[PDB]
Order: structure tokens, then C-alpha cells, then sequence
């Protein structure tokens, strides 16, 4: 079982700069028919993979010379001489030379872009949810960059972790930012036992937390 | 127009069977070999085998030469992946590919004794930044459902800009997902912003307008 | 499918000539991606060479592209163009072989 070792796990590159991705197989990828079936694919956010290169170095139609594939035996390299906006996504190799075919782990390619503070919005529980005896306080922190961010919840000033569920989007194709969703769910009994609810984000674009909060008292 | 359209999401109990289909078009079906790939949740890709679209002969990877069947309906350019005696390990999203260049959207299969639980959809209206940036962000909360997947869109898909629909999160033994859409302070409440959701596994489809 | 078809023994790829040193240089540098053996039905099952040949070309070409694209490949209009020409010569040679050994 040929193992495809892809490195690095993630790459962050500035538009116009080069990017190098590696795939090494545990065994030689030279097939019995004399060919070397090493493919390179690209899976854009939300999209299904699409092959860019086959047979180690042949480009599929449409693919720019920016992309080159090289190597032989066990060492293969996907190269982008000048990276760009459209390139962001997950890359991975796929070898079809031996039974069974195997895929590389993948390399998430991040395209650097100017810093952006997260746009924060906090939402009190919806009326229709307070009738079911549950209460959820949703908080969005959208279109920020870099990806490193940290959210903290505070009820009447006390940090709250129990009941917090977070979710993050991959890098966006349009503006290359990241978004986060943090949802604090507690019981209506408890929710009604506290006043102010706060959503705090710690991001590089601010030395002080980027806060957003409301008071249950609709005040 | 080269496309591979696979059958929809599937929820099965350990022991039942599933026959997933992939309708192809946009090229000469029988000139391309077809591969079958499995992807366990959060895991990488796994090659299940392939089918010779000309001869119809299937070939299975060792881990799938027991309860998996690959078949065709050549005349209809359709390939089929059947899994018998379903086990929890079979839970994942499966794909059909044209050789190595094109992929289908993939179909998600969940195998568990647990019973389908429809999602609860709550709208989310402002209460903070009025017009400190002239922008407005609204949301829609989908919680307590099982299993994956679910589908969400704003105003039937007629609104896909400034939208962020995050990956669902396994809370208890239930998934929760949310989405947000940002519009100009004017556009709302001036216009109607409705949330659309559908939970195939529980034949569910709901809406929820967002109001002040 | 491939019912009743035999796989012929490997042979030298025919040197097919094109004037333009480009197509030539292309066939030369790409023949490794084309077949060097063919599929055929016993020759006693055809009335003439043209039937044996036409059948042999379609089967060999089809089998080749489905099995090779499975591992990762791309056959253009040129690749198909060239392949049918070369495989045809090989099929005619496979025909000679069959009728000679009869």
C-alpha cells in the first residue's frame, strides 16, 4: 500500500510569490506500463476537487504555466511560480500507479491579504426559542484576517465556557478573509437569571478586545 | 457541461443497504474509467476501487471486496455504488469520479441506530450596531438535528452575497449550524429576508422571515 | 464488453509519418502513452481484413482509454487522432499474423 506523504500541511503565501508542495510515496510510482500516474488536484472552498496535472507534469487544459509538476520515482513536487487569489484552497496528490490508489494528506494554501478586524454582531435568543424553554445567544465575527482569533463570553462580567459551541469558515475566495460563529446555549431559566451578555473577540487588529453585548432587560 | 450528479444524502440503520447513484453526462461515458472514493468525517480520501465503463467489470480495493458492489446502467451513463450490511464505519461521504479529473458533488451516508430528529430554525434580528457602518447583519439558527446533512439558503438562493454559512457542529448527539447575511441598513427591514432550510433525513423543509 | 476478444502479443509501434516535424516529434514523444498490442476476435469470425481491423481498433482504443484514464490521463483530439492511426496499423499487422498462422 503506497503511502503518499504530502508536506507542508498549510502554506501561507503572498500574491506573486512562489509556492512549493511536496508528495513522496513510500514506494516508486513508476507503473508497469512505463508511465508514472501522479496527479495534482485542487479543491476550492465548497467545491469538489478538480485535477490540474496528470502524469507528473502534464497540465490539463486551462491550467497556467505557473503550475508545474516534476519528480520521478518517489519524489514529486507541485510548484506555482507566482501564486494568486484564485489559487487558494486545498491541494493534494493522487497516485494511480499501484493497487490500491492512494491520496496525499493535502496542503491548505492560504493567500495572504491585508489585515481586517472582525465585524462582530451579537444576537439575543429568538422569541420563538424562548417558548421552547431554551436560550441561545449567537455571535458572529465576520471577515477578519489573519485567521488567529479568540472569542470569550461574559455573563454579568463572569467568563462563561459551559454551553459554548464555535464554528469557523475556510478562507474566502472573494475577499480571502475568515469568519467565526460562536453560540452560547443555556436554559431559559438561567438566561432569565442574568442581565448583560457579552461577546469578546481578541484579534491582532486591536490591542483591546472587540466587544459586543446587550442587556436582557432590552436596555 | 461535463458533470457527475450523485444521488442525495442517506440515513440508514446498521444492517440496511444503500444504492447510491451517479448520473453522468457531457462526455462519452464508456471512454473513461470510473473511480470510487470514500472520505470518513474529517478524514482524507480513500480509494474504494473502480469500474471499467466499457466492460462493466468492477475492481475493489481489499477493504471493500466484501460488502460493496459497483454496477452500471451504461445506456443511461449511470454508475452505482451499493453497500450491503451497513456498519457504523460506512458513515462518510462517497464520491464517483471520471478517471482522475472530474468529481461528483458526493453523497453523505450516516449509519446509526439513532432516529432522525428534525432541526429547529430560529431567526436572528439585530440589537447592536444600528448604522455605525450603515451595514446590517442578520442570521438564522438551525439547532438540534440528526443527521448530516441539511441545506440552507436565503430567499431561495436569490441572495448569496455577504453570506456566511458555517460548518455544523456535533453538540450532544445532535448537530447545530448557523448562517449570517449582511445587507445595507436600507435594504432591511425595507425588503424581505427569509431563511430557507431542508433536512432530507427527516423530510423537512422550513422558512423563517427575519423581522425587527 | 470484451467477450471473445484476445489480447495480441506486443509489437513495435509503427513509424507513421507526418510532414510537419511537430506532429512527428509529438507522436515520438507520446507513443509511450499509446498501446503497443491490440484486442481482436479470432480471425475466422470476420469475412475480410477491414471488418477485423475496424472492430480491433474500436475495442483496443476504448479499453486503453478507460483503463488508462482510471489511473490518471487525458486524451485530446490529437491523441485520439494519432492513436486510431497507429492502432489501425497494428490491427492490420495483427490480422496478418492471425491469417499467417492459420
Amino acid at each position: 500500500d503506497v503511502v503518499m506523504s504530502q508536506t507542508p500541511l498549510t502554506l501561507s503565501v503572498t500574491i506573486g510569490q512562489p509556492a512549493s508542495i511536496s508528495c513522496k510515496s513510500s514506494q516508486s510510482l513508476l507503473d508497469s506500463d512505463g508511465k508514472t500516474y501522479l496527479n495534482w488536484l485542487l479543491q476550492r472552498p465548497g467545491q469538489s476537487p478538480k485535477r490540474l496535472i496528470y502524469l507528473v507534469s502534464r497540465l490539463d487544459s486551462g491550467v497556467p504555466d505557473r503550475f508545474t509538476g516534476s519528480g520521478s520515482g518517489t519524489d514529486f513536487t507541485l510548484k506555482i511560480s507566482r501564486v494568486e487569489a484564485e489559487d487558494l484552497g486545498i491541494y493534494f496528490c493522487w497516485q494511480g500507479s499501484h493497487f490500491p490508489q492512494t491520496f496525499g494528506g493535502g496542503t491548505k494554501l492560504e493567500i495572504k491579504r491585508a489585515d481586517a478586524a472582525p465585524t462582530v454582531s451579537i444576537f439575543p435568543p429568538s422569541s420563538e426559542q424562548l417558548t421552547s424553554g431554551g436560550a441561545s445567544v449567537v455571535c458572529f465575527l465576520n471577515n477578519f484576517y489573519p485567521k488567529d482569533i479568540n472569542v470569550k463570553w461574559k455573563i454579568d462580567g463572569s467568563e462563561r465556557q459551559n454551553g459554548v459551541l464555535n464554528s469557523w469558515t475556510d478562507q474566502d475566495s472573494k475577499d480571502s478573509t475568515y469568519s467565526m460563529s460562536s453560540t452560547l446555549t443555556l436554559t431559559k431559566d438561567e438566561y432569565e437569571r442574568h442581565n448583560s451578555y457579552t461577546c469578546e473577540a481578541t484579534h491582532k487588529t486591536s490591542t483591546s478586545p472587540i466587544v459586543k453585548s446587550f442587556n436582557r432587560n432590552e436596555c | 457541461q461535463i458533470q457527475l450528479v450523485q444521488s442525495g444524502p442517506e440515513l440508514k440503520k446498521p444492517g440496511e443497504t444503500v444504492k447510491i447513484s451517479c448520473k453522468a453526462s457531457g462526455y462519452t461515458f464508456t471512454n473513461y474509467g470510473m473511480n470510487l472514493v470514500k472520505q470518513a468525517p474529517g478524514k482524507g480520501f480513500e480509494w474504494m476501487g473502480w469500474i471499467n465503463t466499457f466492460t462493466g467489470e468492477p475492481t475493489y480495493a481489499d477493504d471493500f471486496k466484501g460488502r460493496f458492489v459497483f454496477s452500471l446502467d451504461t445506456s443511461a451513463s449511470t454508475a452505482y455504488l451499493q453497500i450491503n450490511n451497513l456498519k457504523n464505519e460506512d458513515t462518510a461521504t462517497y464520491f464517483f469520479t471520471r478517471g482522475t479529473d472530474y468529481w461528483g458533488q458526493g453523497t453523505t451516508l450516516t449509519v446509526s441506530s439513532a432516529k432522525t430528529t428534525a432541526p429547529s430554525v430560529y431567526p436572528l434580528a439585530p440589537v447592536c450596531g444600528d448604522t455605525t457602518g450603515s451595514s446590517v447583519t442578520l442570521g438564522c439558527l438551525v439547532k438540534g438535528y440528526f443527521p448530516e446533512p441539511v441545506t440552507l439558503t436565503w430567499n431561495s438562493g436569490s441572495l448569496s452575497s455577504g453570506v456566511h454559512t458555517f460548518p455544523a457542529v456535533l453538540q450532544s448527539d445532535l448537530y447545530t449550524l448557523s448562517s449570517s447575511v449582511t445587507v445595507t441598513s436600507s435594504t432591511w427591514p425595507s425588503q424581505s429576508i427569509t431563511c430557507n432550510v431542508a433536512h432530507p433525513a427527516s423530510s423537512t423543509k422550513v422558512d423563517k422571515k427575519i423581522e425587527p | 464488453g470484451l467477450g471473445g476478444y484476445m489480447l495480441g502479443s506486443a509489437m513495435s509501434r509503427p513509424l507513421i509519418h507526418f510532414g510537419n516535424d511537430y506532429e512527428d516529434r509529438y507522436y515520438r514523444e507520446n507513443m509511450y502513452r499509446y498501446p503497443n498490442q491490440v484486442y481482436y476476435r479470432p480471425v475466422d469470425q470476420y469475412s475480410n481484413q477491414n471488418n477485423f481491423v475496424h472492430d480491433c481498433v474500436n475495442i483496443t482504443v476504448k479499453q486503453h482509454t478507460v483503463t488508462t484514464t482510471t489511473k490518471g490521463e487525458n486524451f485530446t483530439e490529437t491523441d485520439i487522432k494519432i492513436m486510431e492511426r497507429v492502432v489501425e496499423q497494428m490491427c492490420i499487422t495483427q490480422y496478418q499474423r492471425e491469417s499467417q498462422a492459420y
